[PDB]
């Protein structure tokens, strides 16, 4: 378990996201989008949604664990569209 | 859904349909909700600290401060009704007398009675106003901090009628440097020396119920007797029909700030050991008003007759609430 | 025959006096008093430019009330209320639940001066300040005291500010910083001036022309009289900057007037703002909450400061740019997040109200009109249940406000972070984070909403148990104001 801080692309709002430890870019990215795709925001499923941390814009790649990330509790993620 | 009440949830079930007065004055202070963090910020600031250690830490308890309720329910728009028409009464009265020349008919023996006795009380007026200022901003419970709200304007309207008084006497008297000398007075004078280390002193007595009890219970009536019931018996006397009516007029306030302090006094006494809390700070201060009140009094006409009787009403006050 | 004023009116400031039984440092400590090393004599210097005495207060303020009271009971048993725009409806909801006790805080505030104050000048328009303010608390409980039997939100009128809903520790956030918690001459400043002169001095006069245009009289009645009471007490700060600027503390006054016009603004573009661009009904709107700031509020500010002797603050342009989106932001945030506050938010958005919205502020439609564009598409589609929120924005830890910013085609959103002490804090912008680090003694161990939430602190730690935590029950958690009427536009 961890908390961070989801900053959905084209959302207008950062938000309280609880990922686990466990999880992968992929799995935390789809944890992030339940609060933002069609809620705010347009699927674009031509796009593949990565992680990439807010504060440096290091982007981790789509198998990495949470738990590897080294990130502090409640950091801020972009949670971007690519492939 | 929750459904509308009669009144606010915190005065629901009341028997009686709440007054205006608990409508607008209840129940208000938020500070009072977390007393381990009161202010929205750093737990640790400096008023954090000054509030925890002098309101929530204070010697003088009681379960619900916030049941206190003034015994006159002013509200400001009483209050403004109330002093418009006492103010009317009063600038009738400087209007009026000014057009008969009441201040060219006093005796030059007590034109001279008013720069040393009369007109440097402007300063122990604006102290009471920040005593009671001071009340206001570290009490426990709104209504409670009411209280101290009309009567530091009450203060502020005795400074008033006072500076406009001393420019009034300075010019029908231009010589006796009214207007120039009342700090001297004030800082030098032996008359004024026991009032103003009374004040100064009380001044910082941070604890709101030792704030209390040393501005409320105890130095101003030392103020009031000395000031308003023996300087104008002696002015009436003397041929100062102004100052006589004037003392009379501001004693209706000091009568209204008793009220309201003994109803917190009875409310004090609901609690054990309030009483030995109030008794030890009346003990403690009580000296320094014999001190004001002997150097103020036995400098004035009658002397010891004034002291003796300033010195026992000032004390039925405190008497008359346990 | 009575004297004129000019004539004995210094007497009644003329106070000061040279401490003897107690020292000076001892009657008025630093802490509260604020003087700076400054001397008792410099600050003596000090001018209020407006003059008014005690018997002129209760007279004139007398009949303030006589009339506003008039005016009130006189349409009591109309009953406008129960025919009132709901966007109007819950603006004066919004309005006495974040303000009324605060106005009766700050005759605290007031007191704080009016102790502590080494001005005599202003000890005594401070003793009149702490008057109005009592007032002001006053009347603005006895006005909507008239309403608690049509809802249970008008008895946040009292309630609000006993809670730990999120906008109401965002309230007591900004007023404890401003006014509760600094020294005499800081309060003057970040108060009086930055606060009041700068900004509730024009946001009441034009609250007061929305109340009329909205047809609520009493409630016009009730703003205007307010605001004609603002400027005796406004005054203060002015006065008090001029005496630091002219002693050795051009920075520190600087300092204060950055950080209180910053803060002033965030609790504005969420408490204003949304309301001039999404609640005023679109054919009752002037000018956009953007040309209101920089024609009334912005000028001003450049007016005051240059004639001060001091500068426009570092964020200024920054500022300047924002008015194009933070209160969009506030908006969405909170009609998103309508079950918790205490009113009904209006959303704001239909067709018309879009071509409005896009002509004040071009982009729109491609930015913010995204997220409502999805909003719109879901309840045309019978799915409300994704208009309503499943977690808890993320809050900054300054003004206590979810942070936010452009969305859609130029999605710009930013948290501006800061590790100290092995503490991670999230901040809405450059300034709010500025704020922090210039006196993080002041901000540190606060928590807010999120916080307390991440920390064990809400509980049961799920949505239902935060509503309970906010003081928030069906009834008074809000709704779409327009009942999502407007829907209908889309089919
Ligand atoms: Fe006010
Ligand atoms: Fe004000």
């Amino acid at each position: 378990t961890f908390p961070i801080m989801s900053n959905f692309e084209r959302d207008f709002v950062i938000q309280l996201v609880p990922v686990d430890t466990e999880d992968t870019m992929d799995q935390v990215a789809e944890k992030c989008a339940y609060h933002s795709i069609n809620r705010r925001v347009h699927p674009q499923p031509e796009k593949i949604l990565r992680v990439r941390r807010h504060e440096d814009g290091t982007l981790f790649p789509r198998g990495m664990i949470v738990s590897d990330a080294g990130l502090r509790p409640t950091e801020t993620l972009d949670i971007i569209f690519m492939d | 859904a929750l459904k509308p009440l009669k009144t606010w949830s915190h005065l629901a079930g009341n028997r009686r349909r709440p007054s205006e007065y608990e409508v607008v004055s209840t129940n208000l202070h938020y500070f009072t909700d977390n007393p381990e963090r009161p202010w929205e910020l750093d737990s640790n600031l400096p008023m954090q600290t000054w509030y925890k250690k002098y309101c929530f830490d204070s010697p003088l308890k009681h379960d619900d401060w916030n049941a206190f309720r003034d015994p006159d329910q002013l509200v400001y728009r009483t209050y403004n009704l109330l002093q418009d028409g006492q103010e009317s009464y009063v600038q009738g009265l400087f209007d009026q007398l000014n057009d008969r020349g009441h201040d060219q008919m006093l005796t030059r023996e007590w034109v001279e009675t008013l720069a040393r006795f009369y007109t440097p009380a402007r300063y122990l007026f604006h102290a009471l106003q920040m005593g009671s200022v001071y009340i206001h901003q570290i009490a426990p419970a709104s209504t409670i901090t009411n209280c101290a709200t009309y009567e530091t304007a009450d203060h502020l309207r005795w400074l008033t009628h006072t500076a406009y008084r001393t420019r009034e006497l300075a010019n029908c008297y231009p010589d006796v440097g009214f207007g120039k000398r009342e700090r001297d007075v004030w800082e030098n004078d032996p008359a004024w020396q026991g009032f103003r280390e009374l004040i100064e002193k009380a001044l910082i007595a941070w604890d709101w119920g030792e704030a209390f009890t040393a501005i409320n219970l105890v130095t101003k009536p030392a103020v009031e007797e000395a000031l308003l019931q023996q300087l104008g018996s002696l002015a009436q006397s003397e041929g100062d029909t102004l100052l006589g009516l004037l003392a009379q007029a501001q004693k209706r306030d000091a009568e209204r700030h008793r009220r309201w302090s003994s109803a917190l006094v009875k409310m004090a006494l609901e609690k054990e050991g309030n009483r030995e809390v109030l008794q030890k700070w009346v003990a403690k201060w009580e000296p320094l008003a014999d001190k004001a009140i002997e150097a103020y009094c036995s400098a004035l006409p009658d002397g010891e007759n004034a002291i003796v009787e300033a010195k026992s009403a000032s004390r039925y006050v405190r008497q008359m609430m346990g | 025959s009575m004297l004129k004023r000019e004539d004995w009116y210094d007497l009644t400031r003329t106070t000061n006096w040279t401490p003897k039984y107690v020292t000076e440092n001892e009657l008025f400590p630093e802490e509260m008093s604020g003087a700076r090393g400054i001397s008792m004599e410099a600050w003596e210097k000090y001018d209020e430019p407006y003059k008014i005495t005690y018997p002129e207060y209760v007279s004139i303020q007398r009949e303030k009330d006589s009339g506003a009271y008039s005016i009130k009971a006189a349409l009591e048993r109309d009953g406008f209320v129960d025919r009132a725009d709901p966007g109007w409806v819950s603006t004066m909801q919004l309005h006495f639940g974040a303000w009324a006790l605060e106005e009766y805080a700050a005759s605290t505030a007031e007191a704080r001066m009016a102790r502590f104050a080494k001005a005599p000048g202003n000890r005594n328009m401070a003793t009149f300040g702490m008057m109005d303010e009592n007032r002001h608390g006053q009347i603005q409980l006895y006005f909507p005291y008239a309403n608690v039997k049509r809802s249970r939100k008008w008895d946040w009128a009292h309630k609000a500010i006993h809670t730990n809903e999120w906008a109401a520790i965002a309230a007591r956030s900004f007023f404890d910083d401003m006014m509760m918690t600094r020294d005499s001459v800081a309060v003057s400043i970040m108060l009086t001036f930055a606060f009041e002169t700068g900004f509730t001095n024009m946001q009441f006069l034009g609250l007061a022309a929305d109340a009329a245009e909205a047809g609520d009289h009493t409630f016009a009645s009730l703003i205007s009289s307010i605001q004609t009471d603002e400027s005796r007490h406004a005054q203060q700060g002015g006065p008090s900057l001029k005496i630091l600027v002219e002693n050795g503390k051009k920075d520190e006054a600087q300092q204060m007037v950055d950080v209180a016009i910053w803060r002033s603004w965030k609790l504005f573009s969420v408490l204003t703002g949304p309301i001039m661009d999404y609640y005023t009904p679109l054919e009752s709107r002037n000018q956009s909450f953007k040309e209101f700031m920089l024609e009334w509020i912005v000028a001003q500010f450049e007016r005051q400061l240059l004639d001060l002797g001091l500068d426009k603050p570092w964020y200024w342009d920054q500022f300047m740019q924002d008015l194009d989106e933070t209160h969009h932001g506030m908006h969405l945030g909170v009609w998103y997040w309508r079950p918790t506050v205490w009113w009904d938010p209006a959303a704001g958005v239909s067709p018309e109200e879009r071509e409005w919205l896009e002509e004040k502020y071009p982009g729109w439609n491609d930015t913010w009109g995204q997220c409502w564009d999805v909003i719109t598409d879901n309840l045309v589609n019978g799915k409300p249940e994704l208009t309503v929120p499943e977690t808890l924005p993320t809050i900054c830890n300054m003004c206590n406000l979810p942070i936010a910013h452009t969305p859609g085609n130029k999605w710009n959103v930013k948290d501006y972070q800061l590790e100290y002490e092995g503490r991670l804090y999230h901040f809405g912008s450059e300034a709010d984070r500025w704020c922090f680090q210039i006196d993080p003694e002041r901000y540190k161990n606060h928590t807010n909403l999120v916080d307390r939430f991440l920390k064990g602190e809400i509980q049961p730690a799920d949505l239902a148990g935060a509503l309970m935590y906010m003081s928030l029950e069906p009834g008074v958690m809000g709704d779409d104001a327009h009942d999502y009427e407007w829907v209908k536009a889309y089919q």
